[PDB]
């Protein structure tokens, strides 16, 4: 049970993060167990919030992070978390407060109270743009400005 | 006037269903559906004085009125299911539909 | 003067009623037969039924259209939707007595197009293969907006779920004597 | 037929069934206003009298 | 024009046949007719 957890995410840890990860090769490189149990360990291992749901295009698709941000977002409450999980998504270029607002339904003061709170953590950055100045632009401490 | 066009055709519709009743007597695997009222307030199909029919299912509720009234040019089965598992047979098709009405 | 008495023995068993609109009943006064059904199948929670038939070779076929256009004979499948309704039980008849139990669904047989309904899904597939040209978090219920329900959610559940090959038989006499020996 | 049932039937008759039901058929379709923000807030209307 | 096809109802349509015959036979059904 948990045992086989400690080899699944080994073989998550094995890669360097890019290449990423689908169950077609992950059945070949474990087939130990047949998928009746492969899927119940994974969705516990989806309920210890380590493994994601990352999207290559039109088709399923997994992505496994490292520990030590896992338990950096596991800290905060399942809210703060929410606007943690679009605000990487993101990365490379960043989000705006109006798209971060529309897509969590959270209204205009639980989402300025939310990131507040995260700023404070050391969780968020705040950016100017310059191809579209005038307009609130967050990332994370990445310093990714492609911008 | 016109309701006298009514009750020849109800006589007419019953020397024609004594007929299909009685010509399946010999159980040859033949199905036939009519419609019992529900929501009551078991009996007995049952022969008046020159021609008249009327059933009693309840201890006491006289349903007078049948009728074998429809036009159908089509194929109809009757099949019984059983949990959804090697459960599929037919059982016959269709001769006739006649149905039961109350008398008010 | 005469009566028949009915008694109604019938339970445990859900049997259905189909209506073909298709076939008729009598060809030129002549009673007609039912087409022989290769193989059944039925979906449950949404009560459909794929009965396939078979329809006969070259003479009144032209296979040389049928083949090249979507690849699909002798098979013409026709979808039928399980109707209910109260009354209406269905009476086996002996001599001198007449013998009830209840109808279930009553379904209406409409010819489903199935092959060409599915030659269009390798033409769509064809689409972006031709035209290739190019992330999934939670979100909260809020209660200023809604959500689709009703008609629409029932087409989103009737499409996937599990099939069932019926093993079409014809029998019947186990469910004759079974009714007649319980008063 | 104008004693019990005078001449201003169709105006008296008509207010009075929304006083007496057709207020309770309101108030239990607009019921259970909320809040989002604070998602354990809810006032209920119960029922209506005038 | 009572153009029934049967085991469908649908439709007949007097398709360009092989050289240049004048056959009867509709779409969404394998049938055909002289
Ligand atoms: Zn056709």
């Amino acid at each position: 049970l948990s045992d086989n957890a400690k080899t699944l995410h080994s073989q998550m840890m094995s890669k360097g993060i890019g290449a990423l990860f689908t169950q077609q090769e992950l059945q070949k490189q474990m087939g130990i167990g047949s998928l009746t149990d492969l899927m119940s360990i994974v969705q516990e291992l989806l309920d210890k919030n380590l493994i994601k749901l990352v999207k290559q295009n039109d088709e399923l698709k997994f992505q496994g992070v490292l520990e030590s941000e896992a338990q950096k977002k596991a800290t905060m409450s399942a809210e703060e978390a929410l606007v943690y999980s679009y605000i990487e998504a993101s990365g490379r270029e960043g989000i705006w407060s109006k798209t971060i607002k529309a897509r969590t339904n959270l209204h205009q003061h639980v989402v300025l109270k939310c990131l507040k709170s995260l700023e404070s953590q050391r969780y968020v950055k705040s950016v100017k743009s310059v191809k579209f100045p005038t307009r609130k632009i967050y990332m994370l401490y990445s310093l990714q400005p492609s911008v | 006037k016109e309701a006298a066009a009514e009750l020849e055709l109800l006589n007419a519709d019953h020397q024609h269903i004594l007929r299909k009743l009685k010509k399946m007597n010999n159980k040859p695997e033949r199905f036939m559906v009519f419609q019992l009222p529900t929501r009551l307030p078991v009996g007995s199909i049952r022969v008046h004085k020159s021609g008249k029919l009327s059933v009693k299912i309840g201890n006491v509720v006289m349903d007078i009125g049948k009728g074998a009234e429809t036009t159908f040019l089509q194929d109809v089965i009757a099949l019984s299911i059983a949990d959804d598992a090697s459960s599929a047979e037919l059982l016959g098709r269709v001769d006739g539909k006649i149905v039961v009405t109350p008398q008010i | 003067i005469e009566e028949f008495p009915l008694k109604i023995s019938g339970e445990e068993e859900s049997l259905h009623v189909f209506q073909y609109a298709n076939r008729p009943r009598l060809v030129g006064r002549k009673p007609a037969e039912h087409p022989f059904i290769s193989a059944a199948r039925y979906k449950p929670k949404s009560h459909l039924w794929e009965i396939d038939i078979p329809l006969d070779e070259q003479a009144f076929y032209n296979k040389d259209k049928a083949e090249s256009e979507w690849n699909g004979v002798n098979v013409q499948t026709l979808k039928g939707v399980g109707v209910e309704n109260n009354g209406q039980y269905a009476a086996f008849v002996k001599d001198m007595q007449v013998y009830l139990v209840p109808i279930e669904r009553v379904a209406q047989l409409k010819p489903f197009f199935k092959y060409i309904d599915d030659a269009n899904v390798t033409r769509k597939q064809e689409d972006a293969r031709r035209n290739p040209n190019p992330m999934s978090v939670k979100s909260v219920n809020d209660p200023s907006q809604n959500r689709l329900t009703g008609s629409l959610l029932a087409h989103k559940v009737a499409d996937e779920e599990a099939n069932i090959e019926l093993t079409w038989a014809e029998g019947t006499f186990e469910q004759f004597k079974d009714t007649i020996v319980k008063e | 037929f104008l004693k019990v049932k005078g001449l201003v039937k169709q105006h008296l008759d008509s207010f009075n069934y929304f006083v007496d039901t057709d207020l309770k058929k309101i108030i239990k379709a607009n019921q259970l206003i909320l809040s989002d923000v604070d998602p354990e807030f809810y006032l209920k209307y119960v029922d209506i009298r005038v | 024009m009572l153009s029934f096809c049967p085991s469908c109802n649908n439709m007949l349509l007097i398709t360009s046949g092989d050289s240049g015959v004048y056959t009867l036979a509709c779409r969404s059904c394998p049938y055909e007719f002289p």
